């Protein structure tokens, strides 16, 4: 099962902070299995960690289509939009993350900040 | 009558335990080494005196249930005194009062063990003698571990020899005390328990010594450690053989032999490693 | 040679303490090559480290059928039995580990303790 | 793409200092793709790090045939020859590394030392 | 049994003797009067305690040969403690610690003598009682 090994290599490298490696390994795992929502999410996270926000947004969105209840992905999607200055989108996604998980204090604070920057 | 004597024992035990705790607290909250030294000596002094008073009263208890309570009171006070000292005496950069702590722990363990054996010898029931054996073994193990731990908290090899000798002393006396009480058992089930108690304590004493001796290059501590290890094995084995000779069921003698052989191996292996160092 | 890569990923993750990853990678390596005694042994070790003693026992036993001279596996098999309270078995396996390696001080000590708990 | 995963596993293990693993993974990556100059180079480096200078020399030479501008490989090729006492070769390779990169102070110093040992 | 009790006594006696020697050495090599005062008191304290433990064990020895060994152990420890104190406590311009030394020596002698008599009273053989008498007389003379 090359797809699982690709996944495992990706996860190990990711956990160790070796994002360059993690990205290549996840691309392989996903090429073989496009429905791996977790790999899409972590692929997006590796880009996010590198400041590659455009990629982080695309991949977070795919992970969410596969799994709409991933509150953390909603939160980070909002964060990437926020970082790019897209406050209208940041608000929309922080609100979803909170509906799924009201305990996310960071989302509440970032939500309020996005509202300040908005218009 | 037994109720009165037992009550007097419980009273003395409670007073003594409270006082030890208070002495430790009084010194634990200080920054003066002398305050600590006094608490170390006062805890040991008090516990020793309290044990002796309990023994004197306990001798008037003919009933086994009551003697068992007296034994527990001694054992509980002795272990509390040891814990109080271990904590109270720890740290101090490991330069100050480690000698006092080792001597105090070993001395309390000796008094408590001999006192228990002194009362325990009057039980006529194997179940009660077995309880006394356990109490002795537990005190011996606690004293060994407290000494061992203080010795390995050391920043330099200052006083490790004291720790080595104290462990060998406690193990030797505790083994003999067990053998002494155990000599009055008549059933193989109990003789077997006494044998394991000896073997285990001997093994623990050997391991504690081995580990201390094996922690750093130390040729003169190696010489002491090796003799202590061989000495412990000799005493443990002879005690086992004396008890084993009274077993007539065969299967139990085979077990006693396995136990002896294990002790011999532990001593030899620990020694060879220490010799190579 | 996917089986070797699975093995290597397993060993790297294992060495790094990432037992979750190591287990999945070893399962793949073994699925492809059931005679890899070393992988069976390390698979058992990863479970042992996680407190998963039932699995550690099964896998240690397989590693030993493939390699009866693995003193360490005999020792750890004895340890897993010991942890579960099976003192009769712990004794049997500590003795074998010692026959293969008399220097195992821990096995001697655990052997004596198992004898104390026995009956 | 097993060859890429083999490469990635090799690189991760290498980076982490697990040269034993890195070597086996690189051998797999190269078996599948003999033109991977970077893998040849890192394969040679793992041997170099282990004191396995004969292997380090062979693999560095292959990496260089594939990529003659790798100044670092020229430098390390010179170092392996130097370590074996082959000063004539060490001189030749330090000079090439310097032609490609004049800033390599270590090559200049080692070059002079090789000249001292020479004849 | 007697072998075990006797062995425990010999062990305690050897430990006690070593500790006395060490305390004396530790203070003998010092220039601090307080170090000496502590050694004087610790030697006496230790020897006293050791004697009492020996007596307690010795009471379980019905045999005369063994009681004689217990008596010797007490007498030997007591005389060693006295010698250690005498040397340790000497000099000091004769102004410092002479009172401690006198009291310590006399107190050890009293404990040791009474302890010997306590065990000695259980001998039934005139030869053994005579040995106990000698032990008492020798301790008294040394003190």
């Amino acid at each position: 099962e090359e797809a699982e090994l690709a996944y495992l290599l990706g996860e190990l490298a990711y956990k160790l902070g070796e994002y360059r490696i993690a990205i290549r390994a996840y691309r392989i795992a996903l090429k073989r299995d496009p429905n791996n929502a977790e790999a899409w999410y972590n692929l997006g996270n590796a880009y996010y960690k590198q400041g590659d926000y455009d990629e982080a947004i695309e991949y977070y969105q795919k992970a969410l289509e596969l799994d709409p209840n991933n509150a953390e992905a909603w939160y980070n999607l909002g964060n990437a939009y926020y970082k790019q200055g897209d406050y209208d989108e940041a608000i929309e996604y922080y609100e979803k993350a909170l509906e799924l998980d009201p305990e996310n204090l960071e989302a509440l604070q970032n939500l309020l900040n996005a509202m300040d920057k908005q218009g | 009558i037994e109720e009165v004597v037992a009550e007097m024992i419980d009273i003395l035990a409670e007073s003594s335990k409270k006082s030890i705790e208070e002495l430790a607290r009084a010194a634990d909250n200080k920054t003066t080494e002398k305050a600590v030294a006094e608490a170390i000596e006062e805890i040991a002094r008090l516990a020793t005196a309290a044990i002796q008073l309990i023994e004197a009263l306990a001798k008037n208890l003919a009933s086994e249930e009551f003697m068992a309570r007296a034994i527990s009171a001694i054992a509980e006070l002795a272990k509390k005194a040891i814990e109080a000292i271990y904590r109270l005496a720890d740290n101090h950069t490991t330069d100050t009062f480690m000698a006092r702590a080792i001597a105090a722990i070993a001395n309390l363990a000796v008094t408590a063990i001999l006192a228990i054996a002194a009362l325990a010898s009057n039980h006529t029931t194997e179940e009660f003698m077995a309880r006394a054996i356990s109490a002795i073994a537990e005190l011996a193990k606690k004293a060994i571990e407290a000494i061992y731990r203080l010795a390995d908290n050391h920043t330099t090899d200052k006083f490790m020899a004291a720790a080595i000798e104290a462990i060998a002393l406690l193990a030797t006396l505790a083994i003999l005390a067990i053998a002494l009480l155990a000599s009055n058992h008549t059933t193989e089930k109990f003789m077997a328990r006494a044998i394991m108690a000896i073997a285990i304590l001997a093994a623990k004493a050997i391991e504690a010594i081995y580990r201390l001796a094996d922690n750093h290059t130390s040729p003169t501590y190696i010489e002491k450690a090796i003799e202590a290890i061989e000495k412990i094995a000799r005493k443990a084995i002879k005690a086992i053989e004396m008890l084993a000779k009274n077993i007539t069921t065969e299967e139990y003698k085979e077990k006693a032999k396995k136990i002896i052989d294990i002790i011999r191996k532990l001593a030899k292996m620990a020694i060879k490693k220490l010799e190579d160092n």
